[PDB]
């Protein structure tokens, strides 16, 4: 039986690609409840890992919205291997304004993981007439789309780089590009720039490709 | 919360004119169509009309199109109903009604404002205390009240201790006397062991006569 | 113009399915009539239930549904509850105006009989000082909604000066009524007592008050 | 449960850049039900009501809803001059009509710089190689990118959406996949870009071994 209009809305978010691929980092799944009325502000949360109920989840303080509604957030810390092995995370939301609870289930994108191929491209000859040059990192053939990409030099993330969102390729895998902008003088002086990638299908979940003149 | 509060009702002479208002809050009033609907005594609902958010279209029940003028002022969050050359059949509760964003067109209703079309005079109420005693006590509770006599037209509302006292309040529907005047009573039930610790006030409002009476009610001696 | 017709009244029982209908005098009710349903509860509390034929308003229970059945619009309540006791109006859209039907009163059977609660107040000192006297008999929480009220001066019946309201349905489905006995202060002071006697389903509750 | 949703789309970038092509703003209404027999559209250009839009007949979807589209032909000059287009959707189940507005992004237009990049030496192990076209420093984001080889179009390409850069301009990349043999043979491939801030709204950059 479906809910009538004007009731709460539930959005379930996956952990960050980086958090799942580093044992030091803590990956978490996020259950966000919107359109929570003032008349019925209490939201109850029930979490399930492959159908088995858990209790470690924390409910964040309810944020007051400009549109006169409440945003209620539940944060569940997940085990790195549990998320990667494809375990289903169910968030159950109970509220007085609801006729029946809303249930959202999140899992790592199903499908054979595919190893990204990482390629660094120097600036086009035509760009060498400019004050700033572009160093390109092509990351392709990866699955799922969850990836972390960074341009760095001398152990510093570079101040001026941008990465495109992943794009679905014709073979069902994904690709993206990350554009690093540097002053031409730094490129002409032989400084080494590196594109660092983290993905579940890379050996040791990490690869680094470096480029220089 | 969506809130609609009608005002401007009361006594109007036959052939007279009256403008009602409906104050909206809790939403962006400029986004919605608004309706006016009425209910005459012993009758069903009758649609009056509606107005678009921007006032470009105003629709009316065909038979009522020369008797009413609907308008709105989005900056003041207010809907209006101008009633002109009213007759006895226009005596009714008038409701402003907001559709929901999608689906229900008659979703949110105000409590309504009563328009009484009559050549009779306004008459404010005489308020008398109905004192609690051993005779109005039954087990754990005692009743006390206010008698609101001989007013015209309807309605009268009654609150207790300026709205601070709400549990156990019952305001009864008025009696229509052979005289043409109305009387009603409001009763409040309190704990019997509380008798003698305080005095009470019934706040009687008779908006049609611009009269409010705050009557002291005390335990019987 | 167009006339919209509904059943005057219908009865159901808790857990049953009841269908309310809405007919157009112009012919078949179409999706272009955007059928609407409104519920009316006591103290003139109206709430829209449905619009656009089958769309529920926010907070409306799933047991309420709207549809079109051939040439009529319909409101179906599946698994009726005692709290569904109300008057149901339908409204139809006719190109440039809405038209409400006459409404359907819905009775939910099986509700237990409830004896009236009676409180009788004597005239106040203040009213007596203003040379008037009113006895106030307040009757509440009775079901079904029919009582008869009789007054006595000592043990003698009194009909002169009595005004009694018709019973009115309360939010809890039970009924309330009032009866007022107007006397002179001399009549009030000269009798040993007065009584308000409330008869409901063949049983009577009598309350007495005395000037002393 | 929440009824129809409206999505208002800009014209195709190539349509606004070629006088021979007809640019249109498209107001798409989804989640229209069988109980929404009418879907009325009001259109405005800079708040002035216009009457030249065309509504397409409703199209049933596989999720048992309908999709209703209204198309408004626009002048190339009006779109490019930043006029605002508003679509308003209403019917007798829409107590709050839905409004959406679209216009070309405000700011000084900037010329795209087009750069072709060969495959990385590392990619030459694979049977298929990537030819990259970097298009940067352009404003507004409306742009069209295609590939050609020996007169004929190359269609085995994928282009990223425009990305907002650190200076307020946009960039994107277009990746053309070719068999290594085609690249090793010395065949010339071309990346063509259409944008308002290019000569005759078009430029082309070639790439060969
Ligand atoms: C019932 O079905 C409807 C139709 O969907 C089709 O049929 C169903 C049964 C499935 O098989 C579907 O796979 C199939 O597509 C659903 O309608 C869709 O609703 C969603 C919202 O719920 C719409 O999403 C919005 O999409 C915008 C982009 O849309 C363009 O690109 C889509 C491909 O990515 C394409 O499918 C669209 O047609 C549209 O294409 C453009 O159309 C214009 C106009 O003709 C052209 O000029 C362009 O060239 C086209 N471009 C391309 C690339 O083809 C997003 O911009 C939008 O995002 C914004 O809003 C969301 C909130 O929803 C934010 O999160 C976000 O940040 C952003 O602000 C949004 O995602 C979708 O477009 C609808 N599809 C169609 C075909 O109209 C119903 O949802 C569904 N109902 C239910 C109850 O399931
Ligand atoms: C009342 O207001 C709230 C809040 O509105 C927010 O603030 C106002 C000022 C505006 O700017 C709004 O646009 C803004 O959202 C509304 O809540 C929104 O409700 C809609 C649906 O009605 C939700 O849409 C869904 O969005 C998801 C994707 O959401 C992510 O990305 C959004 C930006 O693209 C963010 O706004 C979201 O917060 C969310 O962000 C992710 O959050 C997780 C943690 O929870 C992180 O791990 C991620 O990293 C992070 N990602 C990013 C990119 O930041 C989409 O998949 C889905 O299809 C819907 O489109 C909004 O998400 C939701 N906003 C918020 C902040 O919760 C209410 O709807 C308003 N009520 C009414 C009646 O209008």
């Amino acid at each position: 039986a479906p809910e009538a209009a004007g009731g709460p809305s539930v959005f379930l978010f996956p952990p960050k690609p980086k958090d799942t691929l580093m044992i030091s980092r803590t990956p978490e799944v996020t259950c966000v409840v919107v359109d929570v009325s003032h008349e019925d502000p209490e939201v109850k949360f029930n979490w399930y890992v492959d159908g088995v109920e858990v209790h470690n989840a924390k409910t964040k303080p309810r944020e007051e919205q400009y549109n006169s509604t409440y945003r209620v957030v539940s944060v569940l810390t997940v085990l790195h291997q549990d998320w990667l092995n494809g375990k289903e995370y169910k968030c159950k939301v109970s509220n007085k304004a609801l006729g029946a609870p809303i249930e959202k289930t999140i899992s790592k994108a199903k499908g054979q993981p595919r190893e990204p191929q990482v390629y660094t491209l120097p600036p086009s000859r035509d760009e060498l007439t400019k004050n700033q040059v572009s160093l390109t990192c092509l990351v392709k053939g990866f699955y799922p789309s969850d990836i972390a990409v960074e341009w760095e030099s001398n152990g510093q993330p570079e101040n001026n780089y941008k990465t495109t969102p992943p794009v679905l390729d014709s073979d069902g895998s994904f690709f993206l590009y990350s554009k690093l902008t540097v002053d031409k003088s730094r490129w002409q002086q032989g400084n080494v720039f590196s594109c660092s990638v983290m993905h579940e299908a890379l050996h040791n979940h990490y690869t680094q490709k470096s480029l220089s003149l | 919360e969506v809130k609609l509060l009608e005002s401007g009702g009361g006594l109007v002479q036959p052939g007279g004119s009256l403008k009602l208002s409906c104050a909206a809050s809790g939403f962006d009033f400029s986004r919605y169509w608004m309706n006016w609907v009425r209910q005459a005594p012993g009758k069903g609902l009758e649609w009056i009309g509606e107005i678009t958010p921007d006032s470009s279209t105003i629709n009316y029940t065909p038979s009522l199109k020369d008797k009413f003028i609907i308008s709105r002022d989005n900056a003041k969050n207010t809907l209006y109903l101008q009633m002109i050359k009213v007759r006895s059949e226009d005596t009714a509760l008038y409701y402003c009604v907001r559709p929901y964003d999608y689906g229900a067109w008659f979703a949110s209703w105000g409590q309504g404002t009563l328009v009484t079309v009559s050549a009779a005079s306004t008459k404010g109420p005489s308020v008398f205390p109905l004192a609690p005693s051993s005779k109005s006590t039954s087990g754990g509770t005692a009743a006390l009240g206010c008698l609101v006599k001989d007013y015209f037209p309807e309605p009268v509302t009654v609150s207790w201790n300026s709205g601070a006292l709400t549990s156990g309040v019952h305001t009864f529907p008025a009696v229509l006397q052979s005289s043409g005047l109305y009387s009603l009573s409001s009763v409040v039930t309190v704990p019997s062991s509380s008798l003698g610790t305080q005095t009470y006030i019934c706040n009687v409002n008779h908006k049609p006569s611009n009269t409010k009476v705050d009557k002291k009610v005390e335990p019987k001696s | 113009q167009a006339v919209v017709t509904q059943e005057s009244a219908l009865t159901t029982s808790p857990g049953e399915t009841v269908t309310l209908t809405c007919r157009s005098s112009t012919g078949a009710v179409t999706t272009s009539n955007y059928a609407n349903w409104v519920q009316e509860k006591p103290d003139h509390l109206f709430t829209g239930l449905i619009g656009g034929t089958n769309k529920r308003a926010p907070g409306v229970p799933a047991r309420f549904s709207g549809s079109l059945i051939g040439d009529k619009a319909a409101l179906t309540i599946t698994g009726a509850q005692t709290e569904d006791e109300a008057i149901y109006f339908c409204a139809l859209w006719y190109s440039n105006h809405w038209v409400f039907g006459g409404g359907t009163k819905l009775t939910v059977l099986g509700q237990p009989k409830a004896a009236p609660s009676v409180t009788l107040f004597p005239p106040s000192s203040e009213e007596l000082q203003a040379n008037k006297a009113t006895l106030v008999c307040l009757i509440s929480d009775f079901y079904p909604g029919a009582v008869t009220v009789a007054w006595k001066a000592d043990s003698s019946p009194v009909k002169a000066g009595v005004e009694t309201t018709t019973p009115s349905k309360q939010s809890n489905n039970k009924y309330a009524a009032s009866s007022y006995l107007s006397l002179t202060p001399e009549q009030w002071k000269s009798h040993r007592s007065y009584s308000c006697q409330v008869t409901h389903e063949g049983s009577t509750v009598e309350k007495t008050v005395a000037p002393t």
